């Protein structure tokens, strides 16, 4: 699914 | 970093970390007193880390310094990632050495099939998880608009390109975000999102950092 590459990761739409 | 190699101690002198009692994103020192991240990297309490490789041990030329100022694009949006750029002030001054300097801006936006190479102490696996003590290195091309379109349907905007690996196998991931691409000695992108890491027909996004020149200059010249 969508994620930004940060940690921890957040949503994107998709 | 998935299906990286070690950089080599200090040969990505721009590379920073960023650190809230655990390292959580890049970033990229553009002159002494500001770094380039991602928007969605945004948090209170910012410590920038600069001069480092291990960033597991600490050997006494790094230089810790917290974050003053974070400063997303004003048309940031966390659902979308449009406008997926930051700028942080440092609180101090960073003291510029052979370990910690500069990238440069871009003049032009770079072109599909451009090499770059992207960095960060972000996991290096696609699935399950290991995080590297040391900086890694991904050598990867800038793919057409059409290829990052069919990966990412609806999702593209001029504010964004793919780079990476149709393949799979190679790619930026969790904990790189906000770290350097850099092709021809330019930084053109930031590390931003994707679907999963090194996915087949999944390459990387990134921000376009050639589309905010005019905004960092007026934004360092502001703050
Ligand atoms: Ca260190």
């Amino acid at each position: 699914g969508c994620w930004t590459k940060s940690i921890p990761p957040k949503p994107c739409f998709g | 970093i998935v299906g990286g190699y070690t950089c080599g101690a200090n040969t990505v002198p721009y590379q920073v970390s960023l650190n809230s009692g655990y390292h959580f994103c890049g970033g990229s020192l553009i002159n002494s007193q500001w770094v380039v991240s991602a928007a969605h990297c945004y948090k209170s309490g910012i410590q920038v880390r600069l001069g480092e490789d291990n960033i597991n041990v600490v050997e006494g030329n790094e230089q810790f310094i917290s974050a003053s100022k974070s400063i997303v694009h004003p048309s940031y949006n966390s659902n979308t990632l449009n406008n997926d750029i930051m700028l942080i002030k440092l609180k101090s001054a960073a003291s510029l050495n052979s370990r910690v300097a500069s990238i440069s801006l871009p003049t032009s936006c770079a072109s599909a099939g451009t090499q770059c190479l992207i960095s960060g102490w972000g996991n290096t696996k696609s699935s399950g998880t290991s995080y590297p003590d040391v900086l890694k290195c991904l050598k990867a091309p800038i793919l057409s608009d059409s290829s990052c379109k069919s990966a990412y349907p609806g999702q593209i905007t001029s504010n964004m390109f793919c780079a990476g690996y149709l393949e799979g196998g190679k790619d930026s991931c969790q904990g790189d975000s906000g770290g350097p691409v850099v092709c021809s000695g330019k930084l053109q992108g930031i590390v931003s999102w994707g679907s999963g890491c090194a996915q087949k027909n999944k390459p990387g996004v990134y921000t376009k950092v050639c589309n905010y020149v005019s905004w960092i200059k007026q934004t360092i010249a502001s703050n």
